């Protein structure tokens, strides 16, 4: 893995062109996330 | 050491998590190529992942980060889609779950949009789709996402053209 920028713990990727796109986030240590919920699902064909 | 606890759809915690899935669907600029064409999900099951070792490993790092960021862990709940979900819930996140070619370097990536994470359940860019039908827009096969607790601490703000 790579490192976060000096003095930081993560990166926020904030989309600047699509106004409806929400943020994406990057961490560089596995210990900084816990997989709390496991969700089983299907996508639905639009009506 | 991992236990999975089914939540009942009558439980407020199930409905809360379902609503987080459903409300953060968006359209994607690939027209559905990677993750398929949909506006909503059929939620089939929601399980709490319980692992004492992994949780204490997480909260130990959370406290370190908090103390380096004016007592603010900056903890979020974010989605993660991966072919390696079964390894992640038993062993935790590690470098083998990192996006080597990700836009912000080799790290572990999370999304506020559930539908963004849905693009990676079957592989990078959706891979070849579901294993049974080779269909990135399969409406039949069951998919799995993770809804994760994530410590951001002091987050470097990167304005990407996405
Ligand atoms: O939920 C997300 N998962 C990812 N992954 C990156 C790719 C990764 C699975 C997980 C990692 N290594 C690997 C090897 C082989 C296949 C695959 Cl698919 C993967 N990337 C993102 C988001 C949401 C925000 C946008 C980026
Ligand atoms: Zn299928």
């Amino acid at each position: 893995m790579a490192h976060s920028p000096p003095g930081h713990h993560s990166v926020t990727g904030r989309p600047s062109v699509n106004g409806l796109a929400l943020a994406e986030y990057v961490i560089y240590r596995g210990e900084q996330a816990y997989p709390e919920y496991l969700i089983t699902y299907q996508i639905m064909r639009p009506e | 050491g991992t236990i999975l606890i089914d939540l009942s759809p009558d439980d407020k915690e199930f409905q809360s998590v379902e609503e987080e899935m459903q409300s953060t669907v968006r359209e994607h600029r690939d027209g559905g190529h990677a993750g398929g064409i949909f506006n909503r999900y059929n939620i089939l099951k929601i399980q709490k992942v319980c692992n004492k070792k992994l949780w204490e490993r997480y909260t130990h790092r959370r406290k370190e980060v908090s103390e380096e960021n004016h007592n603010h862990a900056n903890e979020r709940m974010l989605f993660h889609g991966s072919p390696f979900v079964n390894a992640i819930i038993h062993k935790g996140f590690d470098e083998r779950h990192a996006y080597i070619g990700g836009m912000f370097g080799a790290g572990i990536y999370f999304a506020e949009n559930s539908s963004k994470s849905n693009q990676y359940v079957y592989g990078i860019g959706g891979g070849t789709g579901c294993p049974v039908h080779k269909d990135r827009s399969c409406y039949i096969c069951h998919r799995q996402l993770l809804f994760c607790r994530v410590t951001l601490g002091k987050s470097f703000l990167q304005f990407s053209a996405m």
